[PDB]
């Protein structure tokens, strides 16, 4: 019964036990004749066998069944806008995967399925190549190239029906555009077999808007037209009568509490039936009543369209069940930090009842501390009881910390070798450290900044910082005072409110000022509590210890962050120095920005960006020099030189060159100039207001695939710097700088695209107002950081 | 050829470095997977992902044995190195020897790495590598029961009495014998003093008695 | 390298058990099962060299 | 000052269920309509505890707790309400 | 000294424009270049023979597009730059700022002869000042273009380690100073640089490296650049560079470049950005 | 995308066409797929547009133009169109056109300013076809709503099983001794009388059951011509049904489906496919089929008999006077630069050809 002949030559090349141990041949053949379903069809089958003959007796065996070569990672070559991500799952649902040979029989399924998968376009009939493999065997690779059908260009779209409104107001309302303006990018014709459900959707809410409660279609839609050139577009609207909302009833107890809905719920007598408006009150039941303890309601509304009156009255239900209370909260995915970083930005806790505004404001501060991105919320209920529900968080624990030695930008403060050895967050503790040990073209500023944000139980921060500036102010368009400074400073903040940054602190300053120019405006400072500088010469030391205290106040009313469409940044910080200390002065600075827009998308946005400041002695002594504040370039007023806007120098004749140089900015000299020599060159001053209005208005340039990035904007600047202790009666023929004077003000386009090598912030300007003694600059960009 | 491999099978990696035989392992499963010399190097993919320490890579074929092979002779032996693939994920080398406590972390590379070693001795009363588990399942025993007490650290640090009590129960249903519920009793007594309720908590109120520890 | 087990082995050293009662009495573990190790433990041997074949 | 945010303990307490219960009550009907509690005191006996502590800014805390005892029946449900913390 | 120092800066401007492959451009070998998410800012110092020194940043910054055809991929897309020499010999001091804009396109075929187009229009404004020289401002506003044409073949020794020659052609029309303190006329610079370019990498499981080196030299044939026209220049340009693309970095390696004698000889220019994400 | 433009085969030149008058009627056609074909009765060329407006033209030169504003609809900054896309088709001294804007209107021949429009709840696609006092109006969802000449009264409506999937509706509607044949838009043959549409028989003639990945194989616009008691009817990838009226069961189809308009002229009936080959199948056995896929994928219209040839257009304006007989008798002329897509007629000794550029000759060859 059993033949002896079953095994063939070359079937035991790839499969020894896939095509030879899989058929039911050897150990326990019982049929013989009518062997159709058993052994060849049965599990062999699915195998290797795909032929059509049946195996007969040995008197006539002429099988000889051959392998076919098999099948490698097939390379799509000629890929006409298709990825190899997509193209992979068409080789194994329907089709044969790798490791099994292609039997040269079953390649239609492997052909059919490749046309089924392009369907976001509709080509029934692709040109697959469906050719043989020239080479033999020793894994061969298939040639599919994939093309294109047909086109996907749109003829016309047109709309009919139009019995209260025009034709042309519902195609800007759609999301069909086939113009492109001088403004813009968008406009092209594009068809998507996907989209057909986005604009007929504001088309109904469109019209409900309206009081037409009717608003049906008449049994038909647009017909499936898959790219022949041929397209036919028809939507036959119907409307009816401008109806009138009534009053709202309040139908069974919801839940206790349904005196403190109807206040809401009642609308003004004469309102028709919205359809944007039923949509808004239907979730109404969180603000107030899901915010007690409540997690899944269940509240239902249906329309009473009445027809005689035309009034249309709506009814309203509950399906509430228990108290839904709160258990235990799981925290997975916390590898890189611990359990305890993550507990505190949440204002839910176990044991306590579930509010609807005590959720997603644990979200939104669990996202904005920026350790991960994927934050969602898993509310999963117990299967034991009908209580106690579980919440639970996702986390994604993402790396941070920078190390290297990109140079800078080379227009505002020259060619940077920046360092910058930014140790980010810690081992998982939330420890904000910070080293920046940056060098610029006039300075060679450190940091090493160590910062708790939670230092006590609810939320104040203590965190320290080491600096050391050992600043060059010569190459600061500035005049003199190379000074070398360190020091080091506490600050423990105090958080009053949701949006309040109360913070407060001491701090050690040490100074060390050298080659101090003599001149009217620095010298003033010196006079008073000090000794009488040698102006016979250079190097003039100036040692300063000062224990000042720090304060300040920051509002932070904002929604994105990193580009902000509304909202305010109030940020005020102010010093004082204790009696104690060498000097006696003190100095504040208010920052604020508004964002305020115009457009309901948010991309149509009014930036009121204002600067504020002011400083002056603690009676009887001056604001020390280093201490000034400076208008200048692309930070306060775009246009300008850096640090240009303000009270000019005037210098003191006489004799104090080090080896007699021609000039070097110093009257009195070889040159001639002994009386009445003054320069143009900036030494700030007491105050300094400056105001900047701004439009954030899109660019025409890219709207191709992302627009977070690039943000053109236009502004118009405006800025003043004064000082509050010039004489005005001692010094005749000077320009006096003891009064607000003429406003320098700017206007220019701006650009905010983030580059891969730091944040480049581009603004081009030309100055308005210039005056005398205030060099303009027009390319003023930032890249670097 | 099977003798190609076989001839350097007692050449393995104690004179070569690094690469001198991790390619010589896919050399018979691309040609035949049913070959009597080439069955015992196809199924080895679990440990070409486990030697370069890719330990989230060589999870994908744990549950190969399962499936195919239910009769055999070894399968109260492949219970015990399905902890050795997850105990490497609990902790790691950054806060090794820093003094870093990996207790406070998340428990769930634990609970993996306890699945199969609770399978392990109530499938089979008398298995052959038991005795190795018994010093290793005493340090999950003690990891996992620190990470609540860390959570009932912190409802006393803001005031939650309630949510506090929830935890150390918690700790006190499935922790019989380790060390965090030596210190998770006199949490019990601050929140039941500053509760009004006092109908249960003398009897909770004393804790240190005679483990002066 | 066949027969062997790389990586990170430093699961080899651990902590010692310590065993406590409950001194205030009636105050026992009632519902282990999903955190507990069960109460009996077995029997078996050491050794490296783990059979990885499936 | 520190502002301080919402610290609510124990299950919600409403002032008509706190009233229609007797002493005697088994433990399906309380664990219906007050639902089941947040506190388990497997001390001897399984008593329940329904407490209603809530913090809010910066005016101090507040604590309404009971006192509820069973047996292994479900029975001598004595009213012992705490309105006034101490 | 008038003519030698004092009005030849303009021949220094136009060669701190001309770059090698990978720096005017960027790294454009088997790298997909869809997105203009790229920066080339670069930083160095130059000196000249007679007490000359400079300190130059030029950045770049520009958006690409990538086009394949039978054979022959053809990227294009447009850049801006921006260039601040800080020229100061010994009596004067430089502040100029080379803003200007330009496209390329590339012409890579199968065996690797790229023929590279590259065509840019820079405009500097210069702020000299003669110190010790009883002068005062000398603010220019000339213009500079550039019409080079890099030409390179591919040598596939080794499936890791390339050898590639090069033959760039680099034209230009620029003018000069008008308000020399004399005028100018409009005279084409011919820089022509051959040589061949050393390279090297590895690659790993996810991690790849690379080490390229080169040996170029400089002869232009065409030079007479008058405000005394110019003679010819001969100096050879090495330039070894190191890359690294691992997942948990972006850069490694320097960007060394160090010329041979001659004219002017640029001194080094490292652009280092090695940093991490850890 | 998938093919080119053919080359130019050579030519054959027996006879040259002079006199062709070039009058710009209209404001232009457009890239718009209709039926708007000019007519000519009464020694009076009707050429009309999508605009609205409406100029008669004349036989010999194309005077006696008078230009009428029927399609409006804005009487208060400016004027819009309606989009006519019916076709112009006289009858009794009525034109009656159609517009995918749902409006049916009846020009009259007088002064063409007095029209009564009718409302339908569908959009004339088809051409409109007046017989018996009934304008035949089929619509692109299936639908059949006839209208009287006078002023329209009853308007009876019958709709077939219309699935999904279709392209347009352009499909004529004729009759036959009182049984109106109507051109399926499923693959359907409804002979129905044009009373009220009671009895619907439905015979499915595409091979839609056979083949299972189709995008559009349900959809023809072409027309039913009765000759001796049988009717022809058309299918995609289908061929001639010719049935009997008297609703018979038996049907066979060939192969090589079309989707323009065909003629029959006695044993030799010519058929366009979308191959942009003519051919000419017979009634049954199928003798001497000759194929022209020399010319392949030209935009060829519908063929007419003009003087014994067979004149088609072209994607650029072409002229292709193809044989009777074999069909190698090639002649080319140039008449326009633009493209030939209306279909074109042939009545009176004249061919009304009308091009993409809303001009219309008359070639006289």
């Amino acid at each position: 019964f059993v033949v002896k002949d079953i095994h063939f030559e070359g079937l035991q090349r790839v499969a020894v036990g896939a095509a030879l141990l899989s058929m039911p041949v050897r150990t326990g053949d019982t049929v013989n004749d009518e062997d159709i379903s058993n052994t060849i069809r049965a599990l062999f089958a699915t195998g290797n066998f795909e032929d059509v003959r049946v195996l007969r007796d040995g008197d006539t065996l002429l099988v000889q069944v051959k392998e076919r070569p098999t099948i490698a990672s097939i390379t799509f070559s000629g890929n006409k806008s298709v990825k190899d991500d997509m193209l992979k799952q068409n080789l194994e649902a329907s089709g044969v995967r790798v490791g099994e040979s292609l039997d040269r029989t079953t390649i239609a399924d492997i052909e059919k399925g490749l046309e089924d998968f392009y369907y976001s376009v509709g080509k029934y009939s692709a040109s697959v190549k469906a050719v043989v493999t020239p080479l033999p065997r020793n894994r061969v690779d298939l040639k599919l190239v994939f093309q294109e059908g047909v086109s996907a260009e749109i003829q016309q779209i047109n709309i009919v029906g139009n019995h209260a409104f025009t034709t042309d107001e519902l195609i800007s309302h759609f999301q069909l555009r086939d113009e492109v303006p001088w403004w813009n990018v968008v406009g092209d014709r594009k068809y998507q077999k996907q989209k057909l459900a986005g604009d007929l959707e504001t088309l109904r809410s469109y019209y409900l808007d309206r009081g037409y409660a009717r608003f049906n279609i008449d049994s038909t839609q647009v017909s499936l037209t898959p790219d022949k050139k041929g397209i036919y577009v028809t939507v036959n609207i119907t409307e009816g009568d401008q109806y009138k909302l009534s009053g709202v009833e309040v139908s069974g107890n919801l839940a206790g509490h349904s005196a403190e809905i109807e206040q809401l719920t009642k609308i003004e007598p004469g309102e028709l039936y919205n359809g944007t408006k039923v949509t808004k009150m239907e979730d109404d039941i969180k603000k107030l009543l899901g915010r007690y303890g409540y997690a899944y309601p269940r509240v239902q509304s249906m329309p009473e369209i009445n027809d005689a009156d035309k009034t249309v009255k709506l009814r309203v239900n509950v399906d509430a069940g228990n108290r839904f209370y709160v258990r235990k909260i799981r925290f997975e995915g916390n590898d890189t930090s611990k359990d305890a970083v993550l507990r505190r930005e949440m204002r839910q806790m176990e044991g306590a009842w579930l509010g609807s505004d005590l959720v997603d404001q644990g979200k939104e501060r669990l996202n904005r501390l920026g350790f991960f991105e994927t934050v969602d919320t898993d509310t999963q209920r117990v299967p034991g009881s009908p209580d106690q529900v579980d919440v639970v968080y996702k986390v994604k624990e993402r790396n941070t910390g920078s190390f290297c030695f990109g140079i800078g930008y080379g227009t505002e403060s020259g060619v940077s070798f920046q360092a910058g050895v930014q140790q980010d967050n810690w081992l998982g503790t939330g420890y904000a450290v910070g080293i920046n040990g940056t060098k610029n073209d006039y300075q060679t500023y450190a940091e090493l900044s160590v910062t708790n944000p939670y230092f006590t139980v609810d939320g104040v921060s203590l965190g320290g910082r080491l600096f050391y500036n050992d600043f060059q102010a010569d190459d600061a368009d500035l005049s003199d005072y190379t000074n070398k400074s360190y020091g080091t400073d506490v600050t423990l903040g105090f958080p009053i409110n949701e949006y309040n940054s109360l913070r407060a602190g001491l701090g050690y300053v040490h100074n060390s000022l050298s080659n101090m120019q003599p001149q009217v405006a620095m010298w003033r400072y010196l006079y008073s509590m000090g000794e009488h500088p040698s102006t016979s010469d250079q190097d003039n030391s100036f040692k300063t210890d000062d224990f000042t205290f720090n304060y300040g106040w920051t509002y932070n009313k904002l929604d994105r962050g990193y580009f902000p469409t509304d909202g305010s940044r109030v940020n005020l910080t102010g010093k004082v120095t204790i009696p104690g200390s060498d000097n006696e002065y003190y100095k504040v600075t208010l920052d604020t920005a508004t964002y305020v827009p115009i457009d309901d998308d948010h991309k149509w946005v009014v930036l009121g960006r204002t600067r504020w400041g002011y400083g002056d002695g603690l009676g009887g002594k001056e604001m020390p020099f280093y201490e000034n504040f400076y208008a200048g370039g692309s930070s306060t007023v775009r246009g300008f030189q850096s640090n240009t806007i303000g009270p000019k120098a005037v210098y003191f004749p006489h004799q104090a060159s080090n080896y007699d140089p021609d000039y070097d900015y110093e009257c009195a000299t070889q040159d001639g100039a002994k009386d009445l020599c003054k320069s143009d060159d900036a030494v700030g001053g007491n105050a300094m207001a400056v105001a900047s209005l701004e439009f954030i208005t899109p660019t025409p340039f890219i709207s191709d695939k992302y627009a977070n990035s690039v943000r053109t904007s236009f502004f118009w600047d405006m800025g003043t710097v004064w000082d509050t202790n010039w004489d005005s009666s001692q010094y005749s023929g000077y320009p006096d700088y003891s009064d607000p004077s003429n406003i320098r003000m700017s206007a220019g386009i701006a650009l905010q695209w983030m580059s891969p090598l730091g944040p480049l912030v581009f603004s081009y300007a030309q100055p308005f107002k210039k005056y005398d003694g205030d060099k303009a600059e027009q390319f003023q960009f930032n890249i670097g950081k | 050829p099977p003798n190609e491999i076989y001839a350097t099978a007692q050449q393995k990696l104690q004179d070569g470095n690094w690469r001198q035989a991790i390619t010589q392992l896919e050399a018979l499963d691309n040609r035949y997977p049913f070959g009597p010399y080439s069955q015992q190097v196809q199924l080895d993919l679990i440990y070409a992902y486990y030697k370069n320490a890719d330990l989230p890579l060589a999870q994908a074929a744990i549950d190969r044995f399962i499936r195919l092979n239910p009769t055999h002779p070894n399968i109260d032996y492949v219970m015990y190195m399905r902890g050795l693939t997850n105990m490497a994920l609990d902790d790691s080398a950054l806060q090794g020897f820093f003094g870093v406590d990996r207790s406070d972390r998340d428990p769930q590379h634990a609970r993996a790495a306890f699945s199969d070693f609770s399978k392990l001795v109530r499938g089979y009363p008398n298995s052959q590598y038991t005795t190795d588990a018994t010093k290793r399942l005493v340090f999950l025993k003690d990891r996992l029961a620190k990470y609540e007490y860390s959570v009932a650290e912190y409802y006393t640090e803001r005031g939650a009495w309630v949510a506090v009590v929830n935890r150390v129960e918690g700790m006190l249903r499935d922790y019989p014998d380790t060390q965090a519920t030596r210190d998770a009793l006199p949490l019990m007594e601050n929140a039941y003093r500053q509760m009004q309720m006092n109908a249960q908590a003398e009897k909770v109120a004393k804790i240190i008695a005679a483990n002066s520890s | 390298y066949k027969r062997q087990v790389s990586g990170d082995e430093a699961y080899l050293e651990a902590a010692p058990l310590a065993e406590l009662h409950a001194p205030a009495g009636m105050i026992l573990p009632v519902t282990s099962g999903d955190y507990a190790i069960p109460v009996t433990n077995g029997s078996g041997a050491v050794g490296k060299a783990l059979d990885i074949r499936p | 000052v520190v502002y301080r945010p919402d610290i609510n303990q124990g299950n919600y307490l409403t002032a008509n269920d706190v009233s229609k219960i007797r002493v005697g009550m088994t433990q399906q009907q309380v664990a219906y309509a007050l639902g089941t509690p947040l506190m388990s005191d497997p001390f001897g006996t399984n008593t329940w505890f329904y407490v209603f502590r809530q913090q809010p800014g910066h005016e101090g805390v507040t604590q309404q707790t009971l006192t509820l005892t069973f047996n292994s029946s479900g029975v001598l449900t004595n009213i012992d309400n705490k309105p006034a913390l101490s | 000294r008038n003519a030698a120092a004092l009005f030849s800066v303009d021949y220094k401007a136009f060669l701190n424009e001309v770059n090698n492959l990978n720096k005017r451009m960027g790294d454009l070998r088997d790298i997909n270049g869809e997105a203009g998410a790229w920066a080339r800012i670069m930083s160095g110092t130059g000196s000249a023979s007679g007490g000359f020194s400079d300190n130059y940043t030029h950045v770049q910054v520009g958006v690409d597009k990538k086009h394949e055809l039978d054979g022959l991929d053809l990227f294009t897309g447009f850049t801006v730059t921006h260039t601040d020499s800080s020229a100061s010999a010994d009596v004067f001091s430089g502040k100029t700022k080379s803003v200007g804009a330009g496209l390329y396109a590339s012409a890579m075929f199968d065996s690797g002869a790229y023929i590279d187009l590259i065509g840019k229009y820079v405009h500097h404004d210069n702020e000299y000042t003669a110190t010790f020289a009883g002068l005062g401002t000398r603010d220019y506003s000339t213009h500079s273009w550039y019409a080079g044409a890099e030409a390179g073949y591919r040598y596939h020794v080794t499936e890791d380690a390339w050898i590639e020659p090069q033959a760039e052609l680099v034209y230009g029309s620029v003018s000069g100073k008008q308000f020399a303190w004399m005028k100018d006329k409009d005279y084409n610079p011919l820089i022509g640089r051959t040589g061949v370019d050393v390279g090297k990498s590895f690659s790993g499981k996810d991690w790849k490296v690379t080490a390229r080196a080169g040996l170029g030299y400089q002869f232009d044939l065409l030079a007479n650049g008058e405000t005394i026209k110019g003679e010819k220049d001969s100096r050879m340009l090495m330039s070894v560079g190191l890359n690294a693309e691992i997942r948990d970095n972006v850069r490694f390696g320097l960007e060394f470049e160090k010329s041979a004698f001659g004219k002017y000889n640029v001194d080094n220019a490292v652009n280092a950005n090695f940093c991490y994400s850890f | 995308d998938v093919v080119k433009m053919s080359p130019l085969p050579t030519v054959e030149n027996q006879f040259t066409p002079t006199t062709a008058w070039s009058t710009s009627v209209g404001s232009g056609i457009g890239n718009f797929y209709s039926n708007l074909h000019p007519a000519l009765a009464d020694n009076v060329v009707y050429a009309a547009d999508r605009a609205g407006l409406v100029k008669a033209l004349n036989a010999d030169d194309g005077k006696e133009i008078w230009s009428v504003s029927l399609a409006e609809k804005d009487g208060w900054f400016s004027k819009e169109p309606a989009l006519l896309s019916g076709g112009v088709t006289v009858s009794g001294g009525h034109v009656y056109i159609g517009s995918e804007k749902a409006q049916v209107y009846a020009l009259n021949t007088s002064d063409g300013t007095v029209a009564w429009q009718t409302k339908v709840a569908g959009e004339a696609l088809s051409r409109p076809v007046v017989s018996d006092g009934l304008v035949l109006i089929h619509t692109s969802n299936g639908q059949l709503q006839a209208l009287n000449e006078a002023d329209g009264a009853v308007k009876w409506t019958v709709n077939l099983d219309m699935p999904s999937l279709s392209l347009r509706g352009e499909s004529a509607p004729t009759t036959a001794f009182g049984a109106a044949v109507v051109g399926g838009d499923n693959g359907r043959v409804s002979a129905v009388l044009m009373e009220q549409g009671q009895m619907i028989w439905q015979q499915r003639i595409s091979q839609a059951t056979g083949s299972t990945e189709i995008d559009r194989l349900s959809d023809v616009d072409t027309t039913p011509v009765v000759v001796n008691g049988v009717v022809f009817a058309l299918a995609y990838n289908g061929n001639l049904t010719a049935l009997d009226l008297r609703s018979g069961q038996i049907m066979w189809k060939r192969e090589l489906g079309s989707v323009n308009d065909f003629i029959v002229d006695g044993n030799r009936i010519y058929l366009v496919d979308q191959n942009d080959r003519v051919m000419a199948l017979t009634i049954d056995g199928g003798v001497t089929l000759w194929t022209q896929s020399d010319l392949l994928h030209r935009l060829l219209t519908s063929p007419v008999l003009y003087n014994g040839n067979l004149v088609v257009g072209d994607s650029e304006g072409y002229l292709h006077w193809i044989n009777v007989e074999d069909g190698r008798f090639v002649a080319q002329q140039k008449v326009d630069s633009s493209g030939f897509q209306t279909e074109p007629v042939a009545a009176d000794g004249k061919l009304l050809i009308q091009a993409k550029d809303g001009t219309v000759y008359s070639i006289t060859r």
